RNA sequence: AUAUUGGCGAGAGACCGAUAGCGAACAAGUACAGUGAUGGAAAGAUGAAAAGAACUUUGAAAAGAGAGUGAAAAAGUACGU
RNA sequence: AUGGUGAACUAUGCCUGAAUAGGGUGAAGCCAGAGGAAACUCUGGUGGAGGCUCGUAGCGGUUCUGACGUGCAAAUCGAUCGUCGAAUUUGGGUAUAGGGGCGAAAGACUAAUCGAACCAUCUAGUAGCUGGUUCCUGCCGAAGUUUCCCUCAGGAUAGCAG
RNA sequence: CGUGGAGGUCAGUGACGAAGCCUAGACCGUAAGGUCGGGUCGAACGGCCUCUAGUGCAGAUCUUGGUGGUAGUAGCAAAUAUUCAAAUGAGAACUUUGAAGACUGAAGUGGGGAAAGGUUCCACGUCAACAGCAGUUGGACGUGGGUUAGUCGAUCCUAAGAGAUGGGGAAGCUCCGUUUCAAAGGCCUGAUUUUAUGCAGGCCACCAUCGAAAGGGAAUCCGGUUAAGAUUCCGGAACCUGGAUAUGGAUUCUUCACGGUAACGUAACUGAAUGUGGAGACGUCGGCGCGAGCCCUGGGAGGAGUUAUCUUUUCUUCUUAACAGCUUAUCACCCCGGAAUUGGUUUAUCCGGAGAUGGGGUCUUAUGGCUGGAAGAGGCCAGCACCUUUGCUGGCUCCGGUGCGCUUGUGACGGCCCGUGAAAAUCCACAGGAAGGAAUAGUUUUCAUGCCAGGUCGUACUGAUAACCGCAGCAGGUCUCCAAGGUGAACAGCCUCUAGUUGAUAGAAUAAUGUAGAUAAGGGAAGUCGGCAAAAUAGAUCCGUAACUUCGGGAUAAGGAUUGGCUCUAAGGGUCGCGAUCAACUUAGAACUGGUACGGACAAGGGGAAUCUGACUGUCUAAUUAAAACAUAGCAUUGCGAUGGUCAGAAAGUGAUGUUGACGCAAU
RNA sequence: CUCUUAAGGUAGCCAAAUGCCUCGUCAUCUAAUUAGUGACGCGCAUGAAUGGAUUAACGAGAUUCCCACUGUCCCUAUCUACUAUCUAGCGAAACCACAGCCAAGGGAACGGGCUUGGCAGAAUCAGCGGGGAAAGAAGACCCUGUUGAGCUUGACUCUAGU
RNA sequence: UUUACUUAUUCAAUGAAGCGGAGCUGGAAUUCCACGUUCUAGCAUUCAAGGUCCCAUUCGGGGCUGAUCCGGGUU
RNA sequence: GCGUUGGAUUGUUCACCCACUAAUAGGGAACGUGAGCUGGGUUUAGACCGUCGUGAGACAGGUUAGUUUUACCCUACUGAU
RNA sequence: AAACUUUCAACAACGGAUCUCUUGGUUCUCGCAUCGAUGAAGAACGCAGCGAAAUGCGAUACGUAAUGUGAAUUGCAGAAUUCCGUGAAUCAUCGAAUCUUUGAACGCACAUUGCGCCCCUUGGUAUUCCAGGGGGCAUGCCUGUUUGAGCGUCAUUU
């Protein structure tokens, strides 16, 4: 809104943070059944719902 | 109206995040949770919603004391130290 | 099958009163030594408008006779009360426009307002633009007032009741008519939720006991039963008569 | 013709958001937010607006010196003078009333 | 002595074998939907070992054609059959 | 049926804010003048009233039964329309919760849900009713009739069949 | 007959290839099926005797998943519109730059915000997917950068309301109630300084708390600066609050100031309890006055455009913040004076022996002027140097006018109400006079100057024909501020300036049928349920206007005429001392003039005579019904005097009406 | 004078949004009127705040006539834009037992198939609305069910309250 | 059935402030009556001055009365 | 074989009348023909009346308002390769 | 005759059946008794050289201490190889600690990272103002302590 609670403001922060590709080094571990970020969320796409 | 043109108009957040459970179901007038009851002392809770009782309850965080509480107990609530 | 609207009156959501704009509670002083053994002097400071209320309020302001400050009261203006004009209240006060006395101190056919039902209620009879109550007579062993009301009824009062001597201003209010819904929606924004009103038989079965029918009609008897139940009180209550009233009132 | 914004939050003609559009000396034109204008103190007697009294914002008058906020008179910036002139007299002659009452009270028995 | 679809620790089965068996064999009460109470998936398998195709060539490139690895590429991560 | 969740839509009250060109008409009040024996009539101005009126923005939604009707859209688009300064429009805050609310009343509205919302559970609710009911071959092989039934799309009973 | 699993057995088959799968190849069985070969493949599996079942599918609008024909089909057609060239690139209708043509046309397609979103903002790299064509571009993808506050908000106040406590109810989850049937208290300080506290002198209370990013409210502006932040950074210049403080000033020998007849003035100029008053603090509409910004316009000092011709011309710059000092109003008030020949006076008719007019004063500082801030800033130019950071050097930034103008602020008024249009925090003042107070000196941080500090959270961006909701990049919906020129009554329509955009898949043809827009000889509703649709009318000025009527209307009734352009004429004003000077539109008339056109586009009533019906304005079936339905004012009936009427609640020491009281509330 | 159960339709108003008969009768309006209007009234079944009669003004209400006006029609024609069309790119859905030429016959009494005839030649494009008893939806009408629900009432049985 | 009593119960108010019974003073016959406020939009608060007694001194402090007593039943 | 009409009233089929005409014959085709239209009537839900019903409501009685969806497939037909 | 259509086969597609796998589920049995104001369960936010999650943890943050084992961890980087050692490890064990903001949740509030009060202390002259650090302040109830209230009430001076 511009003008947001900071408890609003910290779950964007973490969000900001956890928007991110899978790192490269993972698909490397010995057996590793993670293949890509699953939880890869968008703004476009999903909503947070807060 | 009544369908998409009424959809337009919904920008008032009927329930906030709440402080104890964090759902996003803390219904701002009336000041309660409509998923953990917060702020009742009690956790909101029913029989007939096995489910949701599934969800939230012991086992579904990490547990941080009640974890250790068993291998304490094994133990016998030992004390003191290993004492090499 | 469903809560009629005289039904859900009583949950008081929507029907409460409108008392934002209201100058307070207008009552009498409250009864004490003063009034009770002497009398007492204020002042009215300012005769002003009462959301809600067709009469003025008088705000009066009397000296504390117990701790150094002023009490301002909210009086209902008695018409002829004038800012500056000094009110006594008390026993001892006298048979002038505006004075709170005891009834019993009041010869017969004085004219009172704002009487007390009970002595310290502050205020309870004819408190409406332009009505008043009549003594009409005294039973001083076992001290008792008869009064003649508004309504006119007679009402036995104890003779150490109040009340301010004259009839509440604003009468005549009745005599101008509405004219328009506007006028009436504007009455009735200061007061309640109880305008416009939609006849029962304008409604369906399931809201009134009036609705339903292919013609609009009652359908039986709209006087009901005063040991009639929430729900059916709809229409004439406990009606002694109906039709258009021919003949004489006070009956004797 | 240059346009001009709000330069708070609130975007509403609201009492306590008018501006007035000045020019700077950046040669643009810009809105300036302006306060709610102050009310003159008023007589306690009265309701006429008290003469010599400074006309500021109630908390205003915690900053300024007691001579802008007072008259030289025995109710200063309280009630007026002509107010004060029918206090003086009403005492006055009230006073004198009540020793001709208490005398003639005393001489009437 | 009795109860025990919860908790902790164990031993088992003429049980099911990834549309089955718990909803969930997998970052499953997850992703996601709903204002909300709640609702709630899909999704296992290269090969013994990445040895996961150096290098050449065509293409802007993705890729192709060779070459090569491998028991097998009629196993090329769009991977057992 | 039991226990919960909703007034972010909408209905209504409340609290606090905000919004509404330009015209027509020309009410009270007021000023001057004329006629008249008088009583009093009459005239010209002024003024700027009204849930007045034409008509924007707005709010609404009449008709084309136009467009579209696998849509731009689970209600829109165009033109034509009602209304447009008060029972006006509207933001935000607040209150009223399911046999309950709310209703200028249409059984309307109460989150695309209303002649009783939504969610979960009771619940795999019951169904004389509809649909389906999974390999082969061999042998035998019907009934739609009797009596009784709150029976007449069902059953019991006897009969027919293995 | 076949399937999953089990006991037994064939010391059964098998990496030299189990199972599975494919196979118009072979064999057996009537059949369910069984067997073999070939291919594929890779780790298990089978015959027989028995055991056992979640054991056999074509269907159930079956379940889950997958796939077709339809079909390269329907279609990708609303929002006026694109074009040329270059650059980049593998590739350009779509990217970038330039050019051109357009649009939004200030009630924006502009500039900001509220809710909501949450990084979408910005840069670099970058195109597999997404942008229903494309793509080198992007709100995409990858990686990073970015949001700076004592003064703007939150924070604080209370509003409708929400809600503990004390109590009461309820089996109970919990319900009521919000000052109540409560022993509900901190702050002053005599004295104490065995310790400024306990004992102990003495002052105040009918009560938690939450509730507004639009209400209330302490205080900040300008210039510059970034890729992206700015009332937050930088530079300068202020202000408020809390605190600490020392000078100067003031005051005092008449201790707590003087002056003015007064209204009141001031640099100050003691003041506790307690009390009182004010501010905070309030509707709407109408005209009028004033201010600001804008619009229009003259002269001049610059820059630019047009220049065949004309144009002392067209466009553009010429600005001044918060804050501070002096000064400046309407209203209001004071002194003198005593008014009928009543006067003063507003657009609006109010005021005066309760003291007018008049003369002279006082005040509020909205507001304006001058000055400081501050020209050093910003703006506009010119002459220079230029491999960089880029730097200079100068000049000018001046003086007017106008108004039913637009927007907005404000003042004094007036209209309206059975409507009279918040609260609290907070700040000030007054009354009072507790107390403390001076002479090799006391008094005053409401006068000036000086010192210190001001935390926390938000702050980017969009705000919508792509950043919100609507399944989406959806022709829908979603609160608000600013607002140029012309025409014109106008925020209408139409054109333009600033700003923004040029985005909607394209190309080619121009069949039918469509959708949207038009026209039509003669007739003129014969069409049709029905004039549905369309047409006709339409602005303004002048003339003229019926029935009926509640006397207000009907009414723009009806029905006529005129309207361009040009050249003139007349009338309507300010200021100064009849004259001088200055100034803006509105009205009326006349001549002339033309393909008799002229509200030339745009814009813009069809009218009349009646019947039914509802009085009217208003309201409803969101999404098939707008009506004669509902409401309404008016009328009438009903109950009720509070130990009450009507109505809530499971109950309550519980509620609504009720901050009420028959001119009321409640029910029809 | 009576009697049914008290009274017995007054003032008004009407084939009226209330009149069956009914397109009532009379007048008028028209060339012609089941329309309109004005009358009439033993009025199936008008009528007095279940309000009667009337009413100026108002009305996106229903209705008749007239003037104007017109492509509503006689009776059609033409023009513009965007489609449709063809192309590049992109690319769905409904629906689908199997499918798709008829006549008659019989047949579950209206065949694409069966019988008998007629016939019958690849692959197709734009249109089209005869048919596919075309699609959309387990007919909403009707009946049945010992299936409900909303609503009503001296139904049966209860119940808060009082 | 009508009536009394008040402490149960019930209602209401207030910051539970003046209730009940006596008394002093005056008037008039053991009884009765009276027993601080009414031209005026002022003011009314500091244990109240005053009177009196005590102490203790330079500041002052305390008691009584002013303002009757009794019952503690808030009304 | 060929034609068999224009209108007033009514949603109307029917009826009736005006008028022209050679004549204003009768019928069928799913009482032809709604993915051809239209929607006046009938035939949901709004509303009014009268009669009936205690009432909710009823009326083959009157009245007013009331969404008419899809072809691009196959065939048939019209044209075109 | 092609094209087209249809059928079959091969190869290639589409798709993910079948088969074989199985750190999962399901059911049965056996044994055990241990959450929390010493702050639980649950939530939010954080923490790694390079992590978005799962898992672990809490500013001592994929962990500290202790004990055992005895040389790893491993995707890369880095470190170490004395590793004949109080010593690797994402090991096991686990008795000592830490344990943000919360949560019954406790100073008051909470749609606020809002607002107090007390004590000790430090800095700014500073008991009073501002700031930093440390420690505190919920409610009901019980026992006790202390200080009190009531002519409820006893005795005593009187
Ligand atoms: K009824
Ligand atoms: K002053
Ligand atoms: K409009
Ligand atoms: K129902
Ligand atoms: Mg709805
Ligand atoms: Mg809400
Ligand atoms: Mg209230
Ligand atoms: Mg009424
Ligand atoms: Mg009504
Ligand atoms: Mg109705
Ligand atoms: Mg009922
Ligand atoms: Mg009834
Ligand atoms: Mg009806
Ligand atoms: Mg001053
Ligand atoms: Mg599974
Ligand atoms: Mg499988
Ligand atoms: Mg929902
Ligand atoms: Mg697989
Ligand atoms: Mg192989
Ligand atoms: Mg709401
Ligand atoms: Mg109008
Ligand atoms: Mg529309
Ligand atoms: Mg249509
Ligand atoms: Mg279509
Ligand atoms: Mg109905
Ligand atoms: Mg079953
Ligand atoms: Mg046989
Ligand atoms: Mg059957
Ligand atoms: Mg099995
Ligand atoms: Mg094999
Ligand atoms: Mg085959
Ligand atoms: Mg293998
Ligand atoms: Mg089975
Ligand atoms: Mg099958
Ligand atoms: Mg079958
Ligand atoms: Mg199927
Ligand atoms: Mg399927
Ligand atoms: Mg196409
Ligand atoms: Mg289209
Ligand atoms: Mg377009
Ligand atoms: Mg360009
Ligand atoms: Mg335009
Ligand atoms: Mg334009
Ligand atoms: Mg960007
Ligand atoms: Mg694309
Ligand atoms: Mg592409
Ligand atoms: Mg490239
Ligand atoms: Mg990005
Ligand atoms: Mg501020
Ligand atoms: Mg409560
Ligand atoms: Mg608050
Ligand atoms: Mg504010
Ligand atoms: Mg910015
Ligand atoms: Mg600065
Ligand atoms: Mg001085
Ligand atoms: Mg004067
Ligand atoms: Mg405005
Ligand atoms: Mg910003
Ligand atoms: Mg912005
Ligand atoms: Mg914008
Ligand atoms: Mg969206
Ligand atoms: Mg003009
Ligand atoms: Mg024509
Ligand atoms: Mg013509
Ligand atoms: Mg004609
Ligand atoms: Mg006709
Ligand atoms: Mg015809
Ligand atoms: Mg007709
Ligand atoms: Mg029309
Ligand atoms: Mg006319
Ligand atoms: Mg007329
Ligand atoms: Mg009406
Ligand atoms: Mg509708
Ligand atoms: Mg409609
Ligand atoms: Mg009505
Ligand atoms: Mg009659
Ligand atoms: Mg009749
Ligand atoms: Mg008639
Ligand atoms: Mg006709
Ligand atoms: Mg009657
Ligand atoms: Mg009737
Ligand atoms: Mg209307
Ligand atoms: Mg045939
Ligand atoms: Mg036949
Ligand atoms: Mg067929
Ligand atoms: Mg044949
Ligand atoms: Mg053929
Ligand atoms: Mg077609
Ligand atoms: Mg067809
Ligand atoms: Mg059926
Ligand atoms: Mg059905
Ligand atoms: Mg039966
Ligand atoms: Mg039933
Ligand atoms: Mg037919
Ligand atoms: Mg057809
Ligand atoms: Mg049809
Ligand atoms: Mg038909
Ligand atoms: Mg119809
Ligand atoms: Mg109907
Ligand atoms: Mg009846
Ligand atoms: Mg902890
Ligand atoms: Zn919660
Ligand atoms: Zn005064």
């Amino acid at each position: 809104a511009a003008q947001k609670s900071f408890r609003i403001k910290q779950k964007m922060a973490k969000a900001k943070k956890q928007n991110r590709p899978l790192p490269q080094w993972i698909r490397l571990r010995t057996n590793n059944t993670i293949r890509y970020n699953a939880k890869r969320r968008n703004w476009r796409r999903t909503k947070m719902n807060i | 109206g009544k369908g998409t043109p009424s959809f337009g108009k919904r920008h008032n957040k009927s329930h906030t995040l709440c402080n104890r459970c964090g759902r996003r179901s803390f219904h701002v007038q009336k000041k309660t949770c409509s998923s953990c009851g917060y702020p009742a002392a009690k956790t909101r809770s029913y029989n007939w919603g096995a489910k949701a009782k599934r969800r939230h309850t012991t086992g579904t965080g990490r547990m941080r004391y009640l974890k250790h509480v068993s291998r304490r107990f094994k133990n016998g609530f030992q004390t003191g130290s290993a004492s090499k | 099958g469903r809560v009629i609207r005289n039904q859900r009156k009583g949950a008081g959501s929507i029907f409460t009163s409108h008392t934002r704009l209201r100058q307070g509670a207008a009552k009498l002083r409250t009864l004490d030594y003063a009034e009770r053994h002497g009398y007492i002097r204020g002042i009215v400071k300012q005769i002003v408008h009462d959301s809600g209320r067709g009469a003025p309020l008088a705000k009066v302001v009397f000296r504390d006779p117990y701790k150094y400050r002023l009490r301002e009261e909210i009086f209902i203006a008695n018409e002829g009360v004038h800012t500056g004009q000094f009110i006594y209240a008390g026993k001892k006060a006298s048979l002038n426009v505006g004075n709170v006395l005891p009834l019993g101190s009041v010869p017969e056919g004085t004219i009172v307002s704002n009487v007390e039902e009970k002595p310290g209620d502050r205020g309870a009879l004819a408190r409406a633009s332009g009505n008043y109550v009549i003594i009409i007579g005294h039973n001083p062993d076992e001290n008792k007032t008869r009064v003649r009301l508004p309504s006119g009824a007679k009402k036995v009062i104890s003779s150490d009741a109040r009340g301010v001597i004259g009839v509440i201003a604003g009468g005549g209010r009745v005599d101008k008519p509405l004219l328009k819904a506007g006028r009436a929606f504007h009455k009735y924004r200061l007061k309640r939720n109880s305008w416009p009103k939609t006849r029962g038989v304008a409604m369906n079965p399931v809201d009134h006991p009036h609705g339903g029918g292919n013609h609009q009609h009652i359908g039986k008897a709209s006087t009901i039963s005063r040991g009639a139940v929430s729900g059916q009180k709809a229409g004439l209550i406990a009606a002694r008569r109906t039709g258009l009233l021919r003949g004489s009132q006070k009956t004797q | 013709a240059q346009r001009v914004t709000f330069r708070r939050r609130n975007p509403y003609n609201t009492r306590s958001n008018k501006i007035k559009v000045v020019k700077t000396p950046g040669g643009i034109l810009r809105a300036q937010h302006v306060k709610k204008l102050a009310t003159r103190p008023k007589c306690g007697d009265c309701g006429s607006a008290l003469q010599g009294i400074s006309t500021l914002r109630p908390r205003q008058y915690a900053t300024v010196s007691k001579t802008h906020k007072t008259v030289s008179r025995a109710y200063g910036g309280s009630r007026c003078a002509n107010c004060v002139k029918e206090r003086i007299i009403r005492a006055f002659l009230i006073e004198e009333q009540k020793i001709v009452k208490k005398v003639v009270k005393e001489q009437t028995e």
